[PDB]
């Protein structure tokens, strides 16, 4: 069923720096995709930063991986409308603990 | 990396308290959580203490754990010993790259009999299910792929690992992988021969075993970890035999 449709995170957020599970940002570019640029989180460490500022292996930094909507080229390299796909992306990182 | 040293065996009378200690050879013990596993003869291991001193539901409160940072050691204490406590107890901890089990301490409850125990279930209880398969007989230099089918939990949220045990011998950590599959870890003797991987859309964990050796013969267990190095649930194992 074909229907019609018209028209970095670091800019406004530095949680990637101040999280106890901090992360880097990867520029994922794809011109055959809309949006063209996706920013993908990569956790910096296995452990999490503790209250002394040190990497602490009593917990783990883990990515939050989410499926999100994008638009791709149904005929490859052909900008004549496109399919609606779902891709798995790391949106950020959180700190998981064994003590719950 | 490091070793964990616990006694080969200990004996104590029923109704008394016994402590089993585990000394870490290198690295600071207080930097990494210590777990303790009970394994009865012929059974899968089961957790009795995780994160130094946490007790899962269903473990009697006569079990407790502690650490002594100055002697670089951890201890399992059993008060009010019952005959069903007779078993092999394994300590386990980790560092950023590897997981290590102690050699296992066989506890004898003096007086002979007056109880039993029984084996745990596969998956260590609850709704957690871990079903291994792929084991078989192979020639040296051969290949085998093991799989572990998981159910009852959000599979992509859990680090997983492979641990093996030759019949009559101790637990030996093999390999580990993060929930997303982006990080993998290997025991030294399997690097370059084994590959751990996972398929999160199929709830499946894999172990590709190339260049198989006679010393690779063992029951191979799938394991669910709360964080890297902290095993919470065990499968029932698949047998791999390597022989000429
Ligand atoms: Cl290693």
């Amino acid at each position: 069923r074909t229907v019609m449709v018209n028209l970095n995170p670091k800019r406004s957020s530095d949680y990637y720096n101040r999280s106890t599970s901090p992360w880097n940002l990867h520029r994922n570019e794809d011109p055959e995709r809309y949006p063209s640029v996706i920013w993908e989180a990569q956790c910096r460490h296995l452990g999490c930063i503790n209250a002394d500022g040190n990497v602490d292996y009593h917990m783990n930094s883990v990515p939050i991986q989410q499926e999100i909507l994008v638009l791709r080229r149904e005929p490859p390299h052909s900008p004549n409308s496109f399919r609606l796909e779902k891709i798995l992306v790391s949106v950020g990182c959180t700190c998981v603990t064994p003590i719950v | 990396n490091f070793m964990l040293t616990q006694p080969h065996s200990v004996s104590e009378s029923p109704g008394k308290t016994v402590t089993i200690s585990c000394t870490r050879s290198s690295g600071s013990l207080a930097n990494y959580y210590v777990q303790w596993y009970q394994q009865r003869p012929g059974c899968s291991p089961t957790i009795v203490i995780f994160a130094n001193n946490q007790r899962p539901s269903g473990v009697p409160d006569r079990f407790s754990g502690s650490i002594d940072s100055s002697s670089n050691s951890a201890s399992l204490t059993i008060s009010g010993l019952k005959t069903e406590d007779e078993a092999d107890y394994y300590c386990q901890t980790y560092d950023p790259y590897s997981v290590v089990f102690g050699g296992g301490t066989k506890l004898t409850v003096l007086g002979g009999s007056g109880g039993s125990g029984g084996c745990p279930p596969c998956g260590s209880g609850g709704e957690v299910q871990l079903l291994e398969s792929g084991g078989g007989l192979v020639q040296p230099g051969g290949s085998l792929r093991l799989s572990c089918a998981a159910s009852g939990f959000g599979f992509s949220s859990y680090a997983m690992s492979w641990v093996r045990q030759a019949p009559g011998k101790g637990l030996e950590w093999v390999s580990a992988i993060s929930g997303s599959g982006g990080s993998t870890y290997y025991a030294d003797s399997v690097k370059g021969r084994f590959t751990i991987s996972r398929d999160n859309s199929k709830n499946t964990l894999y172990l590709q075993m190339n260049s198989l050796r006679a010393e690779d013969t063992a029951v191979y267990y799938c394991a669910r970890d709360l964080i890297h190095g902290v095993t919470r649930n065990w499968g029932c194992g698949t047998l791999v035999t390597v022989s000429s």
